[PDB]
């Protein structure tokens, strides 16, 4: 509260000489608690995974030939070589009788 | 070399973005937004004389005509009814020997796409909403058009996928959270194309000290997930859609329509066009009934 | 119990192990130039100095 | 003359030879970097079609080159 | 002008190369005669000596073989047999670990069996070596510290396979490639939140500079006093000279307390053995008893605050929530 | 007190500063003109450390954390309070570690050896200097640094490396790991070799000199010298610092993009 | 040495050294003509 | 002349075809990453349809 | 001069030679990176168009 003639902070009843104001840590830190209380105000957990009942194999001319996860953020999105683009996935493939031969 | 360095987090937490600023100068230069045009607001009270208009029903005649022009200098070019018009009857969907105009049709079907982002997506695009120019930028064919190609590719995030979450909320393990080191590492590959996309670096949205936070986290990172929603449904109930209209030019190698991801806007720019404000001035792109108090005639 | 976990037990347990280490270690370094010379008589800081430890050499 | 009784001259005619081949090879890269004179892409321009630096600009509204801070 | 740095030697002195002390060879036998390297002897010493080989040296290079050569030809397979991708791209290649929803269960020969067969074949010639290693040393009548050195990082090693049998999935396995395994170092951390966090990574880290440290301060020392004979450690220790005196009396005048001729590489020893060692304490405790570290590290104080840089409103709360991560689609929808 | 011959090496001279008044020893310690400049700058240095973690929300030893500046007080000298601190605390840092260099080479050059030790250590200070001086000065602002904290300055050292998405690809963080894991290899071959020859098998005598060349000349086919491992201990050792002081003077002021499109070089040659 | 070749070596270097400095000055006025810096 | 006394025709013989060839790799190479001068793949082109430096 | 006497004119002329070029190529390369002396770009520009820093 605020004496309302002199315009001086009261504090329990005592008028204080100065300007107040509220301390606080560096930039207003505070300790933190329990690891559980991290997710006081995040959002909450997330829902369970969606997983394919079923799995169909796909065309060979879809499948990827190289099998590391990130190759296509780390390799494919700097690299442009024609070629290389090509050897990305494997071949269509058919059967002699198929070609009558 | 300068490089100009942003915060975006606490001091001494390592949280900035860098930019060499001899290429941030020169690609910022580069930018030419056509100027706004002048403003039609003095139409007659009179019906509309058109004959087949679904979309732009709401909207005056004279500001009809500001609206082509300024859609044919975002798309086409200057003037140039050609590409999506024969000259002799702009009413018609389909050229003089039969054959339906593609371009008409897709260009109906995206001025529904951009009303759409631009109203129901506001939590993107605050007050800073998109015209044609944003994705096309005076050319017909935009940047980041990515199609089929396998299952993993990550692109699929932005068109039937859902869910990225990796992180366990526990300190000890569960059969909650059974995500394995690829998903974790496919994960990694999504967020390093989001980063470049934008141009900006991992804390741009995150406290890489935990990437699950999202209180300890710059706002951008809200931002980042409504682009997700919207794109996923710019690329389900607009593009994808448009398969049997366009010539097998367009299309992709497994014969589908050309998608959208977030380079498509961004061009590698936090803010597409460097936040340049361009849709404002153009009434019938809204989706809202006024964009900064500014109301709509209607 | 739940404030322990079995990250905490085994960090314990290697630091009782590494502490023990130390003391070792320290042990040998004392094996050569003490006692200390000291006006007060002869130093031993902790831990204290080991037994006298000899070589074996090949006959001639 | 009597310069050369202070340094060897093997020694300056090295250090020489060094000195200004680097320059030279400096200039040309820093020369061949730049826009006006990219001179492998853009010799063939006039000097009046070739690029010139932009001068004293005007300002922007509502857009930023860099994000907010 | 400067003082001899004893850096680099300028007069080499050449003989007969050594033919070795005598060991039996009733298994095995020393295969060459010694020759020397003039650009080596200025470094270091000169001759390209003998090598012993004995049954464990033999199996061990033929089962190690085996499993770069199946590495090497999936790698090759991957860029399509291309000579020129597989020289460009090789960094960026990879022999990949078994799909996640296999488990422990054996997966298909292109989806991950070629790993399987692989990491076998590279672990039993690893520990073949370290039984070459151990008999190499027992023929010399020398102690055994190098084996149990060697056994530390054979344990760090063993952890890439205890913990994905842990967890239950040959997935979480460490792929065979350059860049690859860099890959999966950097999810694994992203994966288990933050493993700056573990306490045994940390403590690992610590042994590892001290490591840096102590090469560097023991290097220096006797490099300083080679002038008095410093280098020959076996005399200074067994009679000690004026050389390791000096190297006692400056660290002792320079921090307080020091170490003997001796008893400096028992601080090497195991700075060195204890970097590996509790690595993979740390990498067996996660995703088994911790699996978010940055957590765990919340729940025993061990991270800092900082300001809140975003606030979430209650329907932002339960929009923001996401879902894990599931399988990739098996379809192509046509909308 | 003193080892059993430390009293005949105890003399006067040597010393870079200063003559008779700093030359004296207090306990164990030498005492020089820097090592009273190394007391007056680690006493301020530390003592400013406490008040910072006074001035800090807690007293916890791995949460306390005094940070840098913010990046707007560009190379200026911030508020005490809003990251000047940090660098006062630098340039107590600063000085403490040119005083033991300069100390460690005032002994080294009373006890007849030579001055490898000062110059080895000055590898660590070129990487810390690197960290705090160079790089932030280059990139124009001191807030740039990493924050005196047990776990923060680990949260420091996360966030820069996901400022270039990848950093692991950075090739000079590549070359330092590698020289920090041969250090680490070698170190350990070295300590256990010795220890081997000095402790042998139970019964028989202590080794020779040439056991140790034969014994790695049976297992690799070479052996480096008793001169030459301790050449390489302190290459490898210096070098882990140098090229981490190299990683990481080229990301922000020379590399400002994800470090994996940096190979890019590499997949456009002309072959 | 002699104190003779001091003197004449201080004369080369002043030489030297002034007609360094006056051309550093035409370069100067040079630039000021064509673009000030006040 | 009087330079082979100063220095060794062979030390100068080598390293003058060294740089020569250094030269030679490097300036061929630049020409083939240009646009304009890219004569693998475009040098059939003519003058005036060959690529120029946008302005 | 005694300065020859109590300097060595092969020292100082190697010193200030090599404080020279530093100099040189410092404040060639500032002006270099500069907006309004960028002459390899804008040289040709008149002193009326050439860039001035704002009053900021
Ligand atoms: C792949 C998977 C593995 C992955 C990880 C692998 C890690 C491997 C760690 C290995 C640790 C030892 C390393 C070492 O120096 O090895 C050299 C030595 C071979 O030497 P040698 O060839 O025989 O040469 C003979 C001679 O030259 C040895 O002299 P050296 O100087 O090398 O060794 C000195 C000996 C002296 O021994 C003694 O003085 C006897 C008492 C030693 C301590 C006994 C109790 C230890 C604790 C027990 C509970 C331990 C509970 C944890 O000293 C040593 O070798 C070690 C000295 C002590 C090291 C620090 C100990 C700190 C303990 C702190 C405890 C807490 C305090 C609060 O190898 C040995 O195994 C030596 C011991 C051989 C006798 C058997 C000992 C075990 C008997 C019971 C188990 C029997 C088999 C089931
Ligand atoms: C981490 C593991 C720990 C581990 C901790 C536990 C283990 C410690 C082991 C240390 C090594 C072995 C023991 C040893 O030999 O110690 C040396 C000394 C015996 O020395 P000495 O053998 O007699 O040789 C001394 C000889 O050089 C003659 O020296 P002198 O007596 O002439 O004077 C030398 C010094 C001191 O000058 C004096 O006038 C001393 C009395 C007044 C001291 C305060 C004066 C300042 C004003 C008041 C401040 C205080 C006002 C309240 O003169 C010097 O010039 C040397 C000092 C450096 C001067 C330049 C720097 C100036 C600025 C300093 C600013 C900061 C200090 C105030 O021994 C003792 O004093 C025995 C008792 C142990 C002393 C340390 C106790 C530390 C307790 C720490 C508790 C908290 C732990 C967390
Ligand atoms: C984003 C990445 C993550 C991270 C993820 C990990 C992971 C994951 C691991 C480490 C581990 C370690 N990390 Mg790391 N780490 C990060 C940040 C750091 C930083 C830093 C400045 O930021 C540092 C200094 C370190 C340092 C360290 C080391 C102390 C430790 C590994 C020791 C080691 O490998 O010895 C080298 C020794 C070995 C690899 C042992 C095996 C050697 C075998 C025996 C050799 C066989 C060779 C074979 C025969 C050769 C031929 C093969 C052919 C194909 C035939 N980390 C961040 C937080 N870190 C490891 C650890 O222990 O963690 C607790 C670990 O597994
Ligand atoms: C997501 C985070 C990134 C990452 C980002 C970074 C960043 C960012 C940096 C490194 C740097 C380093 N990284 Mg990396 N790094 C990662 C993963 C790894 C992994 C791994 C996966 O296993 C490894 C092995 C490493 C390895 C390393 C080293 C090459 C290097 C740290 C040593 C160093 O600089 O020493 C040099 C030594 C010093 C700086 C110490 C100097 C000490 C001074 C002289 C003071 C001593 C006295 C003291 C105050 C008081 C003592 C008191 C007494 C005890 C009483 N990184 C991941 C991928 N890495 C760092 C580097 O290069 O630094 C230059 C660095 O800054
Ligand atoms: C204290 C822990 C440190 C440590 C310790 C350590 N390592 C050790 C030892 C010790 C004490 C040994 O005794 C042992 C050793 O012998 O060292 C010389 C070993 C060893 N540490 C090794 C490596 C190593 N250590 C590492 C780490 C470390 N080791 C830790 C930092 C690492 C890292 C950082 O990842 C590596 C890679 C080996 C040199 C060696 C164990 C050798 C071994 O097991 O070999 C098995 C044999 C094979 C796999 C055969 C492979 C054959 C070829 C590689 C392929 C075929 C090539 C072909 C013929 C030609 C080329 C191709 C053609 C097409 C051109
Ligand atoms: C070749 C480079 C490698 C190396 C070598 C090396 N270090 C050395 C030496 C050598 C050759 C010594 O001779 C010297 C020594 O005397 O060792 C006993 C030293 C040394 N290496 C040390 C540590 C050290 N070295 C490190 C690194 C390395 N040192 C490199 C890997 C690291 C790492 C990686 O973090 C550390 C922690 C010291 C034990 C010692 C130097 C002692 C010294 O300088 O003491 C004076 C200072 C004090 C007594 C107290 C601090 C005074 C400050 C004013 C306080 C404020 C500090 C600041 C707030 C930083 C806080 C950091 C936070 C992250 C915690
Ligand atoms: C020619 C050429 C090609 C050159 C290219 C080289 C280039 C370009 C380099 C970059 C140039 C630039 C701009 C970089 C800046 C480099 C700088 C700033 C140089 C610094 C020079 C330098 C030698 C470093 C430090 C100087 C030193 C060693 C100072 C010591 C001075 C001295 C002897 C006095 C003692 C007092 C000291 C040291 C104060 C500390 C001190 C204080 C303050 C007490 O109160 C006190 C009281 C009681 C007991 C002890 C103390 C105590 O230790
Ligand atoms: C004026 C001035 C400044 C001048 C001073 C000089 C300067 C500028 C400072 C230094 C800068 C210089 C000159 C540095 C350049 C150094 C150079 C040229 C490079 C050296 C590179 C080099 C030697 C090799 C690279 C090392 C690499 C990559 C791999 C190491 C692999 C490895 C594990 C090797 C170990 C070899 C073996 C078999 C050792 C086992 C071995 C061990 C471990 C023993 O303990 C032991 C003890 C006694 C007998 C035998 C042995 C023994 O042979
Ligand atoms: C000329 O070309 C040819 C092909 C002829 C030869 C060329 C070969 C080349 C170029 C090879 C290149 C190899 C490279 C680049 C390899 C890179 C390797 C790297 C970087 C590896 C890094 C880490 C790998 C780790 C840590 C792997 C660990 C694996 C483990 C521990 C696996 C254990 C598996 C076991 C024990 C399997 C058991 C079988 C069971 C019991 C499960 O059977 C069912
Ligand atoms: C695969 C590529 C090749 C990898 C191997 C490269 C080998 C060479 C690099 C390692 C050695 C670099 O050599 C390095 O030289 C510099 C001079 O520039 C020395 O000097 C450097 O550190 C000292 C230490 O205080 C500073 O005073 C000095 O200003 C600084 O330049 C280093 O002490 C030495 O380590
Ligand atoms: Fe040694």
């Amino acid at each position: 509260p605020v004496d309302p003639v002199t315009g001086q902070t009261i504090i329990n009843g005592e008028p204080v000489v100065g300007r107040v104001f509220i301390m606080q840590k560096t930039d207003g830190t505070v300790k933190l608690g329990k690891w559980q209380a991290q997710y006081d105000g995040e959002p909450t957990a997330p829902e369970a995974a969606n997983v394919g009942s079923s799995y169909t194999v796909p065309a060979p001319e879809h499948t990827r030939r190289m099998r590391g996860i990130m190759i296509q953020s780390t390799l494919w999105s700097i690299d442009g070589k024609r070629s290389a683009r090509e050897r990305r996935h494997y071949r269509p493939q058919t059967t002699g009788a198929a070609l009558g031969q | 070399t300068a490089t100009d360095s942003v915060q975006v987090g606490y001091r001494g937490t390592g949280m900035e973005q860098n930019y060499d600023h001899g290429d941030l100068k020169k690609q910022f230069a580069q930018v030419k937004i056509p100027t706004p045009l002048p403003p039609a607001g003095e139409s007659p009270p009179g019906p509309l004389p058109w004959q087949n208009v679904q979309v732009l029903n709401d909207i005056s005649v004279g500001e009809f005509n500001r609206t082509m022009v300024a859609m044919s200098t975002w798309v086409a070019g200057t003037g140039n009814c050609a590409y999506c018009h024969n000259i002799a009857n702009l009413a018609a969907d389909t050229l003089p020997n039969g054959k339906p105009l593609y371009t008409k049709l897709v260009a109906r079907r995206m001025l529904q796409m951009t009303r759409q982002i631009n109203g129901q997506y506001s939590q993107h695009v605050k007050n800073t909403g998109v015209t044609c120019y944003t994705c096309h930028m005076g050319k017909p064919l935009p940047n980041g058009l990515w199609f089929y190609s396998s299952q993993t590719d990550y692109l699929r995030h932005y068109l039937d996928r859902d869910g990225a979450r990796v992180v366990t909320r526990d300190v000890a393990p569960s059969n909650a959270n059974r995500s394995s080191v690829k998903q974790t590492e496919w994960t990694y590959a999504l967020m390093i194309s989001q980063s470049r996309s934008l141009g900006v670096n991992c804390t741009y949205c995150h406290n890489t000290r935990q990437f699950a936070s999202w209180k300890e986290a710059p706002p951008a990172r809200v931002t980042a997930y409504h682009g997700i929603l919207m794109l996923r449904d710019v690329n389900q109930n607009y593009l994808s859609p448009l398969q049997p209209v366009y010539p097998s030019v367009r299309l992709g190698t497994q014969g589908d329509a050309p998608k959208a991801q977030c380079v498509t806007c961004h061009n590698g720019n936090y803010k597409p066009l460097y936040g340049a404000q361009m849709v404002k001035d153009y009434p019938a792109l809204w989706g809202r009934a006024d964009w900064n108090g500014v109301p709509f005639q209607g | 119990m739940q404030y322990i976990d079995g990250a905490q037990i085994a960090l314990y347990a290697f630091w009782l192990f590494f502490f023990g280490l130390i003391i070792y270690i320290r042990r040998e370094d004392k094996r050569e130039g003490y006692p200390l010379e000291s006006p007060q008589g002869p130093r031993e800081g902790w831990p204290a100095m080991p037994e006298k430890k000899t070589y074996i050499h090949r006959p001639t | 003359h009597r310069i050369w009784l202070m340094f060897d001259p093997r020694r300056v005619m090295v250090a020489m030879v060094g000195f200004l081949a680097v320059l030279a090879l400096v200039i040309h890269f820093i020369l061949l970097s730049s826009q006006r004179y990219s001179w492998i892409e853009n010799g063939t321009l006039s000097a009046a079609q070739a690029p010139v630096g932009a001068s004293a600009p005007a300002a922007a509204a509502e857009m930023s080159p860099l994000p907010p801070g | 002008m400067l003082e001899y740095q004893n850096l680099f030697t300028r007069v080499q002195v050449r003989t007969v190369p050594e033919a070795g002390i005598e060991i039996d060879e009733s298994t095995g036998t020393r295969y060459g005669t010694g020759t020397f390297s003039y650009l080596a002897g200025k470094f270091g010493d000169a001759q390209i000596g003998p090598i012993y080989l004995g049954w464990a040296g033999v199996l061990s290079l033929i089962f190690g073989f085996m499993a770069f050569e199946i590495i090497g030809l999936n790698m090759w397979a991957s860029v399509g047999w291309d000579p020129v991708e597989f020289i460009r791209q090789l960094p960026w290649l990879a022999l990949e670990p078994p799909p996640p929803q296999y488990g422990l269960r054996v997966p298909p020969l292109a989806q991950g069996g070629w790993y399987l067969m692989a990491g076998f074949f590279l672990t039993i010639s690893i520990l073949l070596w370290w039984v070459r290693v151990y008999r190499r040393a027992r023929a010399l009548n020398m102690g055994t510290h190098l084996p149990w050195a060697f056994a530390s990082a054979i344990f760090l090693y063993s952890t890439f396979f205890f913990q994905p049998l842990l967890v239950g999935s040959w997935s979480e396995m460490v792929p065979f490639g350059i860049f690859p395994h860099l890959d999966w170092t950097s999810a694994f951390s992203i994966r288990y939140g933050n493993l700056y966090y573990n306490p045994f990574h940390a403590l690992s880290i610590a042994f590892l500079y001290g490591s840096a440290v102590l090469f560097a301060m023991h290097g220096a020392t006797i490099l300083a006093v080679a002038r008095l004979g410093g280098e020959r450690e076996i005399e200074q220790i067994t009679d000690r000279g004026t050389a390791a005196e000096r190297s006692m009396l400056f660290w002792r005048w320079t921090m307080g307390f020091n170490a003997t001729m001796e008893s400096i590489h028992r601080w090497s020893w195991w700075f060195a053995v204890l970097t590996t060692f509790s690595g993979g304490i740390g990498i067996l405790l996660t995703g088994t008893v911790v699996d978010n570290w940055y957590l765990w590290g919340v729940k025993h104080g061990l991270v800092a605050p900082y300001p809140a840089q975003n606030t979430l409103t209650e329907e932002q709360q339960q929009l923001l929530r996401g879902r894990y991560q599931g399988t990739a689609p098996d379809s192509f929808p046509s909308y | 007190a003193m080892l059993s011959f430390e009293k005949k090496y105890r003399v006067r001279g040597g010393t870079l500063i200063g003559g008779d008044l700093f030359d004296f020893w207090f306990g164990p310690f030498y005492v020089g003109f820097f090592g009273v400049t190394t007391i007056f700058f680690v006493t301020l240095g530390t003592l400013l450390c406490v008040w910072g973690a006074a001035m800090g929300p807690t007293w916890n030893l791995w949460q306390i954390s005094i940070a840098p500046p913010d990046l707007k007080y560009g190379l200026g000298l911030a508020p005490l309070r809003e990251g000047g601190l940090w660098q006062i605390i630098t340039l107590c840092a600063l000085g403490a570690f040119g005083s033991w260099a300069l100390r460690q080479a005032e002994i080294s050059r009373k006890l007849g050896m030579g001055m490898h030790i000062p110059w080895a250590y000055g590898g660590a200070v070129l990487a810390y200097a690197t960290l705090v001086v160079i790089r932030p000065m280059l990139l124009g602002a001191w807030g740039h640094g990493f924050p005196y904290g047990i776990f923060s300055h680990l949260d420091w050292v996360s966030n820069v490396g996901y400022q270039y998405l990848h950093f692991h690809y950075n090739p000079a963080h590549m070359i330092a790991v590698t020289f920090f894991f041969t250090n680490c290899l070698a170190l350990a071959m070295h300590g256990s070799l010795i220890l081997s020859v000095t402790n042998p098998k139970k019964g028989t005598p202590v080794g020779t000199s040439e056991t140790e060349n034969v014994f790695f000349r049976d297992l690799l086919g070479y052996s480096i010298g008793a001169i030459g491992i301790h050449r390489l201990g302190l290459f490898l050792a210096v070098g882990a610092a140098v090229w981490s002081a190299i990683c990481i003077v080229i990301s922000g002021p020379f590399w400002t993009k994800g470090w994996p499109e940096w190979w890019n070089w590499w997949l456009n040659l002309p072959i | 040495m002699t104190e003779d070749e001091a003197r004449r070596f201080h004369g080369y270097f002043v030489t030297g050294t002034l007609g360094y400095i006056i051309v550093a000055a035409v370069a100067h006025f040079l630039a000021w003509q064509w673009r000030p810096w006040f």
